[PDB]
């Protein structure tokens, strides 16, 4: 189960620094990574980068290495195996290149070779 | 293309709520008797539970409800061999005390070392302990139970109770800061046995004991049920400073042979009154920090007063302090609506301490002055339903809950099965 | 008295934590007596099954019973590389007792096919 | 506690039957006290002779020592689809102290025999 | 109970050793209770080692941990058919602790090779 | 009825019977004999009288 | 009771110094009462004795 609801559509203009949130529920906040991926209007589907928010560590793609900001607050415990954590996701330098669809997803597994695999996306935020 | 087959593995880091007998460790006597239990490990090992949270719950907790029946065992397997104050209960003869505190200078006819033979000694007895027939009196307790004095050998010093669990369970303790005594709690350890608890009795305020790390925090169950029990906390401990000023002597008649009945002599010197200090601009300091504390789950200008009333152990701030049963009257601690502070204390002899069903216990005068000095570190509070609480308590054994709201046990079940490519050729 | 070892890795994953004398009937004395007793009554309750099941002395033992996949239907990467081997019990704690009757006379077959197999 | 379903062929030939807490010194606290330590104490009494004749962890282990016809003269139709396990120790009751010490030391040579054999 | 036989060559090299109910809580009734009691907790506190290092049943276990000469430097000449267990004891009794600790990992990690093993 | 007895050859072991603990245990289980003993029988309280 | 026909048990029922055992088959039923209406009267003989 888990859904990661994300944040608004919210869409402003070129040079600005939106930031985009996406809190889970159903499932251990700390126990699989927080993953963004966006779908460029005019690119193929582009992965940005992986956090743990247990470990705190991080590791994004070369074209947005200087340009995001991604961070996550800890979790709140519901119980044994649930909480109710948060990811925020920032871009720097934005112009109108960065205009679609982004993407919060959860890791697939918690140990192995695809660890971190994106395998269960949220809703989605339009941007400018 | 997997071909599975169940495989056994034995030692598997899964638990299980359960109940059972915890057994007491010490350090390197009183009546808890620690001399009997197993020295503690100098080194107190524990073990992290990383990523680990478990469902805590102070107050449906068997701890408490263990360790206070170990207590009330303590008290009464100490009481066993002390003497029997049956011949204590004959008819007095009561006169008042010099040109509050009322004491009694009583004579009575008394037995002796001879069943034959009597003799008339007198004795000072505290206005609490005693009544009045309709001067001729009568102590308090004649008529309900009987009253074994303390062997005055033994001490009710109150020194830490480490509670371990049996091999083959463990006890959880939760260690994030702010833990709200129920609900999950996301740093949890694993020990074998508890920290030093001090089985301190008191009423109202908690004397000795386990600090908040930062912010007085506060417990209960159901907060909008005024009928649950409210348990504070402090941060910063405010500090009592008890004192019974009379210099008392001891007086050891003889009711029979062996039995000797320690009774309170002459008061040597002044007579003052029996009390406690604590600082004002302190209580003053550490009460608007309750009080903040307290709006944050009641929205609300907050009131506080005195005890309700009835018994006197239930409406005062009751404790021990040099072997004596004190009762303050903490009206003058509980009451501020959001340099000392002096709270005139009683006296008493004659206690039943757990409440329980006709079983007291005479505490012999101690000789000399009487002074301690106690932290403040707790409270439990009492809504009615200006949300005023007043200083009440309810049961005795919320005292043990102020402690061991971090602690619970479990039992290990070292078994599991899981499926593998292996199988038994 | 044994260890709480076992228990450091409680979080993690099921592929990662697998991989004086004198008696006085005081008050303590009656207490320390029966969790005397309640160690070792709980210590063999454990030890018998794995006698019984022919695995005594081994941590991790292989039987020969066939894995139904009615118990669980997940991946070995759902299970081994995700959940812990506290959460996995209360999936399966269902067919617990129906799997320690299955290892049972898995091992009392076992016995019987060897002593017409060591008679050549 | 354990079974008496092993007693359920207690007539049938022997190939047939092989084939809460706190405690308190009331009269029934110290009457299930004893019980249960009269319980561990005849386990491993049986246990410990399993285990030092190299049978631990076994139902049905095959030995070493010859069975000596002195012991019982019967055939295996005479044995295993005849008698009973209840009456078969009857009649071999008094070799049965004189059987445990040869399977006590065929168990011992046995073991230094292998410390001689992975020594290479 | 059991035996002091094993006793019997407690001068002798090393090479030639190893070649009614009712309970009542009367004085003497107390004392012989825990008398059983610490029987059956002395006795498996042996027996757990010998489990936990994949030795049970055996009275001779052959491991896998190398002799680091650091715990003693002597020949095999020099203990076998020279020194007895008992003074060998408080030669090596330092690094005792260090050595089960090496032995209880040893049968750990065999363990896990063999859930390898039978995998194919 | 027959006391086995084995005897340890090749082997000296140190007593002392002033530092044995059979001893005090002993003492206290005599006195415990006696007192559990007492337990049961008459108490002499209205003997003394004069 | 007995399943079916009184059974009756005993040692050596040549000898009379052993005890028969009957066991019946269907139950009589005895009905007693004491008709007083009797009252309880607590007296104190001491603090705590009634
Ligand atoms: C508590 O619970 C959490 C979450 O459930 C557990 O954390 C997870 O552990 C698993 C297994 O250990 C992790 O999976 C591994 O992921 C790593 C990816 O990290 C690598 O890449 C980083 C970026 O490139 C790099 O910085 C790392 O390097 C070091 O730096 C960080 C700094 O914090 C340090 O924390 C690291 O540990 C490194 O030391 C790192 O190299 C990946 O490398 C792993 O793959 C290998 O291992 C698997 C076997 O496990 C094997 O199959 C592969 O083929 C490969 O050999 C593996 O995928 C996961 O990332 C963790 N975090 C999550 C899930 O959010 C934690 O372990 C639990 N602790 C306890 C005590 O229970
Ligand atoms: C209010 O109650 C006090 C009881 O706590 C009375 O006693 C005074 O307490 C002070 C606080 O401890 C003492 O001063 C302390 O002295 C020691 C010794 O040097 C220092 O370590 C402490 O720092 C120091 N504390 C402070 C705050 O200065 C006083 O010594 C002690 N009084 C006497 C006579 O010894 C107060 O007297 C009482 N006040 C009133 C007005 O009733
Ligand atoms: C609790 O209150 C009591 C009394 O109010 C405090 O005891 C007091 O402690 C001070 C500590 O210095 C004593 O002062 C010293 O006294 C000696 C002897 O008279 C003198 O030589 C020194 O010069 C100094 O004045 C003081 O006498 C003593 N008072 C009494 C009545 O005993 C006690 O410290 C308080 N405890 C706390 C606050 O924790
Ligand atoms: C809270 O804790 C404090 C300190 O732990 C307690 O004060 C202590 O009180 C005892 C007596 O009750 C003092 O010990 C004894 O004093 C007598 C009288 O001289 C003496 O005969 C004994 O040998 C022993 O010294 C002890 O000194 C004192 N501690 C300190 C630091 O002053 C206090 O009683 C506790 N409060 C409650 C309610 O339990
Ligand atoms: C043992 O004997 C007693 C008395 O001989 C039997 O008690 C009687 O039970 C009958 C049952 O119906 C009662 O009759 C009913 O009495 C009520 C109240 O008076 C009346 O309203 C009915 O119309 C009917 O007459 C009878 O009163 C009662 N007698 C007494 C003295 O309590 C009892 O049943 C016998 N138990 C056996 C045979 O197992
Ligand atoms: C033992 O004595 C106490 C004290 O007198 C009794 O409590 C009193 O009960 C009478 C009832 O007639 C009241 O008038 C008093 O006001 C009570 N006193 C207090 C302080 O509450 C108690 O009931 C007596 N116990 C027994 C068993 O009679
Ligand atoms: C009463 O409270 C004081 C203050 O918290 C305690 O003194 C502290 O004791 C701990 C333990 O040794 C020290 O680490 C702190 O530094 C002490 N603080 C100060 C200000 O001295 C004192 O031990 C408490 N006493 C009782 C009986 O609870
Ligand atoms: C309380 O009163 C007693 C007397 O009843 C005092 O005891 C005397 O103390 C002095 C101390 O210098 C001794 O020299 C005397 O021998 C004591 N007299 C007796 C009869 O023992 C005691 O000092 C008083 N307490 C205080 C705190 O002053
Ligand atoms: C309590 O009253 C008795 C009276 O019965 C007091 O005892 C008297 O004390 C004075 C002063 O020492 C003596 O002269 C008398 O001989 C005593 N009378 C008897 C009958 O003993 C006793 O002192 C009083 N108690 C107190 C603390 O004042
Ligand atoms: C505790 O002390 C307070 C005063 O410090 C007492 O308060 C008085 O109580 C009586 C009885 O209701 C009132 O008539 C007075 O007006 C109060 N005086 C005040 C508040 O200054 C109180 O009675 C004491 N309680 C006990 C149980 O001793
Ligand atoms: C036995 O006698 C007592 C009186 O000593 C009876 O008790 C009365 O019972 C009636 C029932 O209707 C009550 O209304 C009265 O209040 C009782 N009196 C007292 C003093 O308690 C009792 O009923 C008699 N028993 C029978 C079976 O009739
Ligand atoms: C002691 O008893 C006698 C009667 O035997 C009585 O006259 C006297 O007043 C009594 N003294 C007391 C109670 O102090
Ligand atoms: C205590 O805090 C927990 C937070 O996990 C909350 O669920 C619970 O309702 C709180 N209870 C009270 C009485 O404040
Ligand atoms: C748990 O408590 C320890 C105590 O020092 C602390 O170091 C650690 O950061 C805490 N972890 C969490 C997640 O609160
Ligand atoms: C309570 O406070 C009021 C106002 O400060 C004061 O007049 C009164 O005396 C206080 N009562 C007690 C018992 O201290
Ligand atoms: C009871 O019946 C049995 C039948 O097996 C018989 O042997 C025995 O003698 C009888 N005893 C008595 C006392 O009737």
């Amino acid at each position: 189960q888990g859904q990661l609801v994300q944040s608004g559509a919210t869409t402003t203009k070129p040079g600005s620094s939106v930031k985009i949130s996406c809190k889970t529920s159903g499932y251990r906040f700390n126990f699989y990574h927080i993953n963004w991926i966006r779908q460029t209007a005019g690119r193929g589907p582009e992965w940005m980068g992986w956090i743990s928010p247990y470990s705190g560590d991080k590791n994004l793609a070369p074209a947005f290495q200087d340009r995001v900001n991604m961070t996550t607050d800890t979790e709140v415990p519901v119980t044994s195996f649930t909480s109710t954590g948060a990811a925020y996701m920032e871009i720097r330098n934005l112009t109108s290149d960065d205009t679609g669809t982004y993407f919060c997803a959860k890791g697939l597994l918690r140990d192995g070779s695809s660890t971190w695999l994106p395998y269960l996306w949220g809703q989605g935020t339009l941007l400018t | 293309a997997e071909n599975l087959w169940v495989t056994v593995y034995y030692g598997v880091p899964v638990w299980r709520d359960a109940d059972t007998t915890l057994f007491c460790a010490s350090d390197a006597h009183n009546v808890w008797a620690t001399h009997a239990c197993v020295p503690t490990d100098p080194n107190p090992q524990e073990i992290h539970l990383d990523n680990v949270t478990e469902k805590f719950n102070m107050w449906k907790n068997n701890m408490v409800e263990q360790m206070h029946t170990d207590i009330i065992s303590l008290w009464d397997q100490s009481l066993k061999p002390c003497v029997k104050l049956t011949p204590l209960c004959v008819t007095l003869h009561c006169t008042n005390f010099n040109p509050r505190e009322e004491i009694k200078n009583c004579s009575f006819n008394m037995t002796t070392e001879l069943r034959d033979k009597k003799q008339r000694v007198h004795s000072l007895f505290y206005k609490l302990d005693i009544v009045q027939i309709n001067s001729e009196y009568r102590l308090i307790n004649c008529n309900t139970s009987a009253c074994t004095q303390a062997c005055p050998k033994v001490s009710f010093e109150p020194i830490p109770i480490h509670y371990c669990a049996p091999a083959g369970f463990a006890i959880l303790k939760c260690k994030d800061e702010e833990f709200n005594g129920t609900g999950p709690c996301k740093n949890v350890s694993t020990v074998q046995c508890t920290h030093g608890i001090k089985p301190v009795v008191s009423t109202q305020l908690l004397l000795n004991g386990s600090l908040a790390k930062k912010e007085v925090k506060i417990r209960s169950e159901n907060i909008t049920n005024n009928v649950k029990t409210i348990i504070v906390q402090l941060v910063n401990p405010v500090i009592i400073n008890c004192t019974r000023p009379n210099n008392n002597t001891r007086k050891s008649i003889r009711i029979g042979p062996g039995q000797a009945f320690y009774a309170t002599g002459a008061i040597i010197g002044d007579i003052r009154q029996a009390h406690c200090n604590v600082s004002r601009s302190d209580w003053n300091k550490t009460l608007q920090q309750v009080a903040r504390q307290l709006r944050k789950h009641f929205v609300k200008t907050i009131i506080f007063t005195n005890s309700s009333g009835g018994d006197l152990e239930v409406t005062t701030h009751s404790f021990n302090c040099g072997g004596e049963f004190f009762y303050c009257n903490t009206s003058g601690l509980f009451n501020s609506t959001w340099e000392n502070i002096t709270l005139p204390c009683r006296i008493k002899q004659i206690i039943n301490m757990w409440q329980r069903t006709g079983q007291c216990m005479y505490a012999p005068p101690i000789p000399g002055v009487i002074s301690c000095v106690s932290n403040i570190t707790g409270l439990l509070l009492t809504r009615d339903g200006n949300e005023t609480f007043r200083p009440g308590g309810g049961d005795m054994r919320d005292n043990w809950r102020s402690e061991l709201y971090k602690y619970k046990v479990v039992k290990i079940e070292p078994l599991g099965v899981a499926p593998t490519r292996c199988k038994r050729r | 008295a044994v260890f709480l070892g076992f228990l450091g890795a409680a979080g993690s994953t099921m592929g990662a934590a697998s991989n004086q004398h004198l008696l006085k009937l005081t008050v303590w004395g009656i207490k320390q007596l029966q969790a005397r007793v309640l160690a070792v009554e709980r210590y063999l309750e454990v030890q018998q099954l794995l006698g019984i099941w022919g695995c005594s002395g081994k941590l991790i033992c292989c039987t020969n019973v066939p894995w139904n996949s009615s118990w669980s239907n997940k991946s070995l990467d759902e299970i081994w590389n995700n959940m812990t081997w506290l959460q996995w019990d209360k999936e399966i704690n269902n067919y617990t007792q129906l799997i320690y009757r299955l290892i049972e006379e898995s091992q009392f077959q076992q016995e019987i096919n060897e002593v017409e197999l060591l008679a050549l």
